[PDB]
């Protein structure tokens, strides 16, 4: 449906691209190229749900050769700096060659890329047309939401100071 | 192409002895191709000179330098006998004659790799200097390509030597007997 | 026909959209009695000198090189700290690298494009959607350095430090 009833429906949002309940109201892809803002959508969603997977995780495991912070997000502070330079110039190499050393919303779709794409099914689950429909829009969902959660274990993780799990089996409110 | 992912410019020729597709970073479209060659050719040969003095130096020395140089190693012994010559001394004046021998030779070769550039016959390092006549006589083409691989590898390994030198004072034949 | 940058103007005669960072701006019209061409050119060189101006005044608050690390972190003292040697093979460096332009200049000013000076070693600018992005990105950024750098000197005459050092300790106002 219309996700903002009283709101007109955006003009360029039509349902092709899965996860659409036409929400736009601030008026995006008015503006900007839809094909750039879902790669982006996309991008910013696998990234938080690696995030999210990420602060879990660190909140319990730790290498051996690294240190452990208080918080998975003190976790980035005991990392060696050579480490996270590392990490940084690894990523960049991927999207670098990933995006066929073509990055900036001038070039990136010059070749005819679909937003997201990047030919990634070893285990070959989008092998079934139905079934990579169900999974696009199970992606976008997931990736929405693991964005905000995302957003609230870092801030919590900040605030409190005691992880996730931690805060919530000794949970205090603010005072 | 030695980079699938960067391949060579098309300013390099792919006729050259040594090509191998290898030029990434585009470095012959920043120079004249003929004075690159030329340049690559004879840092070749002053790292397959330095390579093999720096194994020879150390296997064995030449009489009486013991007194002069002592147990000094590669990058020392320059050293050495420099600050030995910086007094007066006559015995090591080694350093000032290869300076005057080297210096003279590129001086008097020296419109050579401008006549290359020129247009000239001479190709790039040909200086014809074949006094045994076994690469002319024999079909030659093959040693080109040996001379450039064995010089590439004898400049990495003039490298090597130098810095395993500059941390640990073990020369060539120290350093690769043991594992510090 | 009027000018996009100053809407209520008309459009300045020998600016073009052919040019990259067009934007229709020359409200004192330089290019109505300068060559637009050498207009373009000095741009371009001004913004290339700016852009590593702009990295050379911030980047000694993180590292220096080893020989100048004793050197002062205020780029208007460090100036001063090095060598005339050093300084003399800066100036002889810059004119090895400026003979290609007075060879551009003054000789061929016709062939090409401003600010061609055939450096491009990793080939870009191959793909021409990369190449026009190429093009006004490096206006742009040359024009973002030069204003950046133009703060930045002025912020070392006023408060004796560089622009980190000057953020970090707030120093943003004449003491
Ligand atoms: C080509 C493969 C390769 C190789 C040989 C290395 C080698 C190294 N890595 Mg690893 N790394 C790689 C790929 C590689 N990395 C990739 C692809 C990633 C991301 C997925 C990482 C992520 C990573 C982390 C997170 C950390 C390392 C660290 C280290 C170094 C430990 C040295 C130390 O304790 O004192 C050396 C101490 C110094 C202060 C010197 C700085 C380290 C030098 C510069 C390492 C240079 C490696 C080189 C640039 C290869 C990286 C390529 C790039 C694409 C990643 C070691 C040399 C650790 C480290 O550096 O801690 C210090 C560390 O914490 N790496
Ligand atoms: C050298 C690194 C590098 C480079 C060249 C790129 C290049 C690109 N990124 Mg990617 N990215 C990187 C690193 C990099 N990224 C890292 C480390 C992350 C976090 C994991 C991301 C997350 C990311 C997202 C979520 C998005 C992009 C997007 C883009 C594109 C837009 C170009 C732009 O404006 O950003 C160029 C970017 C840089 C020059 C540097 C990026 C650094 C960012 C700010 C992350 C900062 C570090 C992070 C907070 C902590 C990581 C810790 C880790 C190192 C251990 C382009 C393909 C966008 C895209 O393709 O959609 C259209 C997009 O939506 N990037
Ligand atoms: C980059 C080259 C280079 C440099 C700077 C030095 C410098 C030095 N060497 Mg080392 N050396 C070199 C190459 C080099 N050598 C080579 C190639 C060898 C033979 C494998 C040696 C063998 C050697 C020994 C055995 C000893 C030295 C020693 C010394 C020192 C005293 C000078 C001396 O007697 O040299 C001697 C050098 C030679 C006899 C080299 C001659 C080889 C020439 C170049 C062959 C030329 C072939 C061809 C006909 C010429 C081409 C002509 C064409 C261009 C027209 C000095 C530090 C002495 C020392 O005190 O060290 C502890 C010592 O005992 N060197
Ligand atoms: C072609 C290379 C070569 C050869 C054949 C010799 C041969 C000799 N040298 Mg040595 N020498 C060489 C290069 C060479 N030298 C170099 C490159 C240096 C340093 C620049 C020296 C420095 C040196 C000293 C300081 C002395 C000798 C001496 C001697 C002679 C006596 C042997 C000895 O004391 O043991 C011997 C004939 C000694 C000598 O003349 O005693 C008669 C002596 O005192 N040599
Ligand atoms: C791997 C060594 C190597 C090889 C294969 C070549 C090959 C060639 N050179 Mg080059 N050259 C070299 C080293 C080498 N050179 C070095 C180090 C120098 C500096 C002195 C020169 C200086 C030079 C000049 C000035 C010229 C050539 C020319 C030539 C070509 C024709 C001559 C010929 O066939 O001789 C073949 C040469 C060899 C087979 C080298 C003999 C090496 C012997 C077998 C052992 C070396 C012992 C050494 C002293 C180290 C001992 C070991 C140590 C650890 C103790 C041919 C491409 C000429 C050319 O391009 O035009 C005709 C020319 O004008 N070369
Ligand atoms: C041809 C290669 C070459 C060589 C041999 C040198 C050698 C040197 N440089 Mg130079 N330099 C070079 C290229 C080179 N540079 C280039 C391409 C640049 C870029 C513009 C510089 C920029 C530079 C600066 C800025 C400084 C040196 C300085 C020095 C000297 C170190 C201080 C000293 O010895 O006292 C040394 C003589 C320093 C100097 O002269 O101190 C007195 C110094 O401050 N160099
Ligand atoms: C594509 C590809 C494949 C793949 C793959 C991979 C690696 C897939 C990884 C998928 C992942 C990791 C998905 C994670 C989603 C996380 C979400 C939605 C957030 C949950 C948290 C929430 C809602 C919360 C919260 C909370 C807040 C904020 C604060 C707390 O105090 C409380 C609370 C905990 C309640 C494979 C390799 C299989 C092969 C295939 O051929 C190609
Ligand atoms: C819609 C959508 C879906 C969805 C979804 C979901 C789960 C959406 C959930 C979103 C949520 C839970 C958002 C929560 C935001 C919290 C905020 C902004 C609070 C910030 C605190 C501040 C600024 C502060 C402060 C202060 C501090 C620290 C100091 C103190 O003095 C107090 C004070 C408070 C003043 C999915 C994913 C299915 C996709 C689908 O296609 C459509
Ligand atoms: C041209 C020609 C003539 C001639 C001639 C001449 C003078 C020919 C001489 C040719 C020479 C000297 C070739 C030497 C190459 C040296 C190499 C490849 C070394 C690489 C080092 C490496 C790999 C290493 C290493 C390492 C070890 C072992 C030790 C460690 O501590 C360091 C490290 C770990 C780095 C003649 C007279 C024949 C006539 C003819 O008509 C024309
Ligand atoms: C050409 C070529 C290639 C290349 C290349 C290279 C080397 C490219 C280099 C690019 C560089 C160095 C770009 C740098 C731009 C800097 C800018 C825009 C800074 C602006 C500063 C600002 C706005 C500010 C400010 C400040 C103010 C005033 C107040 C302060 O208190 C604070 C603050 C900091 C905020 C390669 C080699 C890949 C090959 C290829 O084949 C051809
Ligand atoms: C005696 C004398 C002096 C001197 C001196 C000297 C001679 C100093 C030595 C300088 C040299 C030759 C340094 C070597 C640099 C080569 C490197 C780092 C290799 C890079 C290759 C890489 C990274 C990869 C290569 C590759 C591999 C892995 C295989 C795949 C392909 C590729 C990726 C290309 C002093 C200064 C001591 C003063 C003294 O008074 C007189
Ligand atoms: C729209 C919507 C529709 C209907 C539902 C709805 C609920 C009514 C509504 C949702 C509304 C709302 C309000 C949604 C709320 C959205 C918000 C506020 C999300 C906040 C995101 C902040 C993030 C991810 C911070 C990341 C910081 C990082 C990674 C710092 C990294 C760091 C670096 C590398 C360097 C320092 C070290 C550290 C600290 C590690």
């Amino acid at each position: 449906d219309n996700a903002m009833p009283f709101l007109e429906r955006p003009p360029k949002l039509d349902g092709s691209l899965a996860g659409d309940v036409g929400f736009d109201p601030v008026g995006f892809s008015n503006y900007f190229d839809l094909r750039w803002l879902r790669e982006s959508e996309l991008k910013h969603g696998r990234v938080c749900m690696l995030g999210v997977t990420g602060l879990l995780v660190q909140e319990a495991v730790c290498l051996p050769q690294f240190s452990n912070g208080k918080t998975p997000v003190d976790d980035f502070f005991v990392v060696p700096a050579a480490g996270l330079w590392q990490v940084f110039f690894a990523i960049g190499a991927v999207e670098f060659f990933s995006h066929g050393f073509k990055l900036t919303p001038g070039d990136m779709f010059s070749e005819g890329r679909e937003a997201g794409d990047f030919g990634f099914d070893p285990l070959g689950c989008g092998k079934n047309p139905d079934a990579l429909a169900r999974r696009r829009l199970v992606e976008v969902k997931n990736g929405r939401l693991a964005m905000i959660a995302f957003g609230g274990l870092l801030h919590q993780q900040l605030l409190t100071g005691q992880g996730t799990f931690e805060q919530l089996a000794n949970f205090k409110a603010i005072a | 192409r030695a980079v699938p992912f960067a391949p060579a410019p098309d300013c390099l020729p792919e006729n050259i002895p040594g090509y191998m597709g290898f030029d990434p970073l585009g470095l012959s479209t920043l120079c004249n191709v003929e004075w690159l060659r030329e340049a690559e050719i004879k840092h070749c040969r002053v790292a397959m000179l330095a390579a093999a003095g720096s194994i020879a130096q150390d296997l064995y020395q030449f009489p009486g330098v013991e007194k002069i140089v002592g147990s000094a190693k590669m990058t020392g012994v320059h050293d050495k006998i420099l600050a030995a010559a910086s007094t007066g001394d006559y015995k090591a004046q080694a350093m000032s004659q290869i300076l005057f021998w080297t210096s003279f030779l590129e001086i008097v070769t020296l419109p050579a790799v401008f006549e290359t550039m020129n247009g000239g016959p001479r190709k790039p390092g040909v200086f014809f200097f074949d006094p045994l006549g076994l690469g002319k006589g024999d079909k030659m083409g093959e040693m080109e390509l040996k001379e450039i691989k064995n010089g590439r590898l004898a400049m990495i390994g003039v490298g090597g030597m130098v810095h395993h030198y500059l941390l640990t004072g073990k020369g060539p034949i120290q350093f690769l007997s043991g594992i510090p | 026909e009027m000018s996009e940058a100053i809407p209520f103007m008309p459009k300045p005669a020998n600016i073009d959209s052919s040019m990259p960072g067009y934007a229709g701006f020359d409200p004192l019209g330089f290019t109505d009695y300068y060559s637009a061409k050498w207009m373009q050119e000095a741009e371009i060189k001004h913004g290339r000198v700016c852009m590593l101006a702009a990295l050379g005044m911030v980047f000694p608050e993180f590292a220096k090189f080893p020989q100048f690390a004793s050197f002062s972190t205020n780029p208007l003292e460090a100036f001063y700290q090095v060598s005339p040697a050093g300084w003399g093979q800066i100036f002889l460096f810059i004119g090895v690298l400026e003979t290609f332009s007075y060879e551009k200049s003054f000789y061929n000013f016709e062939g090409g494009a401003p600010g061609a000076l055939g450096f491009d070693p990793l080939r870009m600018s191959s793909n021409p959607a990369s190449a026009k992005q190429y093009a006004a990105a490096e206006v742009r950024n040359g024009r973002l350095a030069m204003i950046g750098f133009s703060g930045m000197l002025h912020h070392a005459i006023v408060s004796k430090q560089g622009p980190i050092t000057q953020i970090v300790e707030q120093n943003f106002y004449p003491k």
